[PDB]
């Protein structure tokens, strides 16, 4: 069945890719995925742009002129990496933009 | 002040259960769009320059036509 | 089969019926987004930390995520000229009209 | 002298970028490009630690060697 534009789950495992040669924690976490169809009239926590307002209208009024929008993160959130820097040492870091927090049609 | 808004909203909640291979979804979609369509109008002046407000009077009333929902009916 | 790019999208408010509150422009260029947003993800369509995983991982397994999505990254303003509630003409910058740059997401 | 992982990715955007399934040989040009790519990337190694565009690139070309059956030697 074809679901409206929604967060979805994402685990993310770095242990199972490999990366905790270099990462020391977290060695997983959730990052959500968006996924969903986005159509008129976009509901207001799908957030669009003035573009996206527009595109989706006028997919709905000519689905040939052009495509639909796309569900995409519209907030996403950081989250603190502990790992080996390329100097060999302990480094934590702010990796920004890695749990979506909400999705949207854009 | 512009409440396009809540018109969007109403007609979301309403339709929100609709799957269109379901066996009724025509029908009920018509009488969400005549009342989204008539939420809208109540707010029209007040949403003028409004993108959101003039895509959904266009949308909604391209929908009405494609779907061939009467311009007066039930809701 | 057409990896992300801007495409042309031509806005014609006059086909809309906009000319009764909208003055000018009565027809601009928007673009849109479209195509396949494909591992490795180019630079310029400026993937952020989700997105590059996300990709990776569609790539790894299609089932565990979908791709991510070709979307407007940088969009423009248009200025309309247009009458208000108040039946004054005011001429606004519209945020957000125009795809300047198409990305992954 | 940084983190070079996207002139790695550039360049193999760039030799692949026109690879259909459709012609014959698909196969030996994308997994020439992917070794290409591999080589690219494990000689940026160390100034790229950290960046996900580098460690996603790692993984995902090993990967897709594996899926399309690259041997990790062979030309380029
Ligand atoms: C790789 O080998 C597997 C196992 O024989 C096969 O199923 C798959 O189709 C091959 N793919 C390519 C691209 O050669
Ligand atoms: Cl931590
Ligand atoms: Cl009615
Ligand atoms: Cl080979």
């Amino acid at each position: 069945l074809k679901a409206r534009c929604s967060r979805k789950a994402l685990h993310v495992n770095f242990k199972d890719m490999g990366w905790d040669d270099w990462i020391i924690a977290p060695l997983e976490y959730e990052a959500f995925h968006c996924e969903g169809l986005c159509e008129f009239p976009l509901r207001s926590h799908l957030e669009p742009t003035n573009h996206a307002v527009i595109q989706t209208l006028m997919n709905s009024m000519d689905p040939e002129s052009t495509p639909p929008t796309c569900c995409v993160p519209t907030r996403l959130s950081p989250i603190s990496i502990l790992f080996i820097d390329s100097a060999n040492n302990v480094v934590k870091k702010d990796y920004e933009d890695m749990v979506v927090e909400s999705c949207g049609c854009r | 002040q512009c409440r396009i808004q809540k018109c969007t909203t109403d007609f979301v909640s309403l339709t929100s259960h609709l799957n269109s291979a379901v066996d009724g979804f025509d029908s009920e979609f018509c009488k969400a769009l005549r009342a989204y369509a008539g939420c809208t109008q109540r707010t029209s002046k007040a949403c003028r320059g409004n993108l959101v407000y003039h895509s959904a009077v266009l949308g909604i009333s391209d929908l009405m036509s494609q779907r061939n929902c009467s311009k007066d009916g039930p809701t």
